């Protein structure tokens, strides 16, 4: 009797939803028939037996949705919550914000408050969508807009995969990055950066495949989701609300981007010649090396920071490994939080995907940190949009089907007072 | 002695308890030992399907003599 809402806009959004909803039908015990041989958080019943998903799907380009119409879960997901267009974006904000979106966003509307009214005590919702993509960037802002319009209280928790500042899928990210930014920022409080390659980087280093494929890496979110997801999912000494999440981690209303890591992640030989204490554990959550956002945190100063772990965990360990965190020199926080860590225990050990690289482990940490460091991503990335709009390219495009051109500077205004953000909060006093 | 029945109860169950965690550590190494095996036998099986499938392509592909008609 406390739910969540789940939405997966995009192509980003839709595949990481595919992996994410195949580890929780492998958790629940819910069969691939929708048949059971703890629930009510992610699924609903129909009476007798055959379950249903509380989430919709939303991918314009119906070649996606469609190899998840053809898969392996036909007979889960609610023939009614698959909506696709017939048409692409392609990856123009334009194209799925002011003209071909204007369709069936109004339908995700209708489903949304459709499946909203079943609900009894739903606490927060969950978008998944990149930014750099065309449909899961215009259709979900305005869909963000119609949900913060319209509802109100409940947290708006998206999960955005940012494209990394070196590596590229589409050479119009950052314009219709700016652009989502620009847009969710509003209409947001949680917005934590997913980069598709520090996973990567992860995957080479703790796993040894050093040829990892988009299935590895939503396997990995789906991980990281379900390690978040299991406080409401099943029961546990600290059990923390959803809503908890957008209290400890909301210094301004304006400045409320997270990078969120995971830990342990490795192999089967790895485990059999590791310790995997919580010392050594809530150690290993700081490294660098394990942030999902790709971001060198000592280059700024953390600001509030939350650590869901699960397994055989014992609490005076967790107290005396995170005092000596809070010791430890490379680490700095700033001076208007002396209160920096929030904790919740949960007693569901973590899950062994049958094939997953990962390997059974008895305790987990997920750590969401509210950070400096991600404020220079911006920069970086404001300095894409610099060589892009300082010759006035593709403006041809976006104007190609109705959205005014001069949002261009105020979204990039707005940005450019966000570096300011990071200039007037990160400094002591 | 009513105090040594209690510590020997004491005893017991944390030197069972103790014993108990030991056992689900050496069930977890046991199966961490068991999942080993899946990623040493597929490995193995695309290796030899591979050296099969590229040797076939081979022989396929110099199967292409003269015709002189
Ligand atoms: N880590 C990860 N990234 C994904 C995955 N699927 C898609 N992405 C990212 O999606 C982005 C590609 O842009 P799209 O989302 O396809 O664009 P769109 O909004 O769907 O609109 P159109 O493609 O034009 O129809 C890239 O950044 C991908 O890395 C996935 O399964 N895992
Ligand atoms: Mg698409």
């Amino acid at each position: 009797m406390r739910e969540v809402i789940s939405i997966h806009v995009g192509q980003g959004g839709i595949q990481v939803g595919n992996a994410c909803w195949e580890l929780f039908c492998l958790e629940h015990g819910i069969q691939p028939d929708g048949q059971m041989p703890a629930f009510n958080t992610f699924f609903s019943e129909t009476g007798a037996g055959k379950h249903v998903p509380r989430a919709v799907f939303l991918d314009l380009e119906p070649t996606v949705i469609d190899e998840v119409r053809t898969g392996t879960y036909r007979q889960l997901f609610h023939p009614e919550q698959l909506i696709s267009g017939k048409e692409d974006a392609a990856n123009n904000f334009a194209r799925g914000h002011y003209t071909i979106g204007k369709e069936i966003v109004d339908l995700c509307l209708d489903r949304i408050r459709k499946l909203a009214d079943n609900c009894t005590g739903l606490q927060g919702f969950l978008v998944f969508n990149s930014v750099g993509g065309g449909t899961g960037s215009g259709l979900g802002s305005l869909l963000l807009e119609r949900l913060s319009v319209d509802y109100g209280k409940k947290s708006k928790l998206g999960f955005t995969i940012y494209p990394s500042p070196q590596v590229s899928t589409a050479v119009v990210e950052p314009y219709n990055s700016i652009l989502s930014t620009h847009s969710l920022l509003e209409h947001t409080d949680v917005a934590v950066m997913l980069d598709n390659e520090a996973i990567y980087d992860i995957c080479r280093r703790n796993l040894d495949i050093e040829r990892p494929t988009y299935t590895n890496l939503n396997r990995l979110i789906a991980q990281v989701i379900s390690s978040l997801t299991a406080s409401l999912r099943f029961d546990g000494a600290l059990n923390v609300d959803i809503t908890e999440f957008q209290t400890n981690l909301v210094p301004y209303p304006r400045i409320h981007f997270m990078l969120s890591s995971y830990a342990p992640i490795i192999s089967a030989e790895k485990a059999y010649h590791e310790q995997l204490s919580v010392a050594e554990i809530t150690n290993s959550a700081f490294e660098p090396a394990n942030m999902m956002a790709k971001c060198d945190p000592r280059h700024g100063k953390y600001m509030a920071c939350s650590m869901m772990y699960r397994g055989d965990v014992v609490p005076k360990d967790v107290n005396a490994s995170i005092a000596t965190i809070k010791t430890k020199r490379t680490i700095q926080f700033v001076d208007w939080c002396p209160t920096g860590f929030k904790v919740g225990i949960n007693y569901q050990p973590p899950t062994v995907v049958p094939g997953g690289d990962l390997a059974k482990v008895m305790r987990a940490v997920c750590m969401i940190s509210n950070s400096t460091a991600i404020a220079e991503v911006f920069s970086r990335l404001d300095h894409k949009f610099d060589l892009m709009y300082a010759k006035r390219a593709f403006v041809h495009w976006y104007v190609g089907e109705g959205m005014e051109e001069g949002e261009f500077s105020e979204a990039r205004e707005d940005l450019a007072a966000l570096e300011k953000d990071y200039e007037e909060v990160g400094i002591e006093t | 002695t009513q105090t040594l029945e209690l510590n020997r109860m004491r005893g017991m169950l944390e030197d069972d308890f103790n014993r108990k965690k030991a056992s689900i550590r050496q069930a977890v190494k046991e199966e961490n030992q068991q999942l080993d095996k899946q990623k040493r036998d597929l490995e193995k099986q695309s290796n030899n399907e591979k050296l099969n499938y590229e040797r076939t392509e081979i022989d396929m592909v110099k199967t292409r003599g003269q015709k002189r008609p």
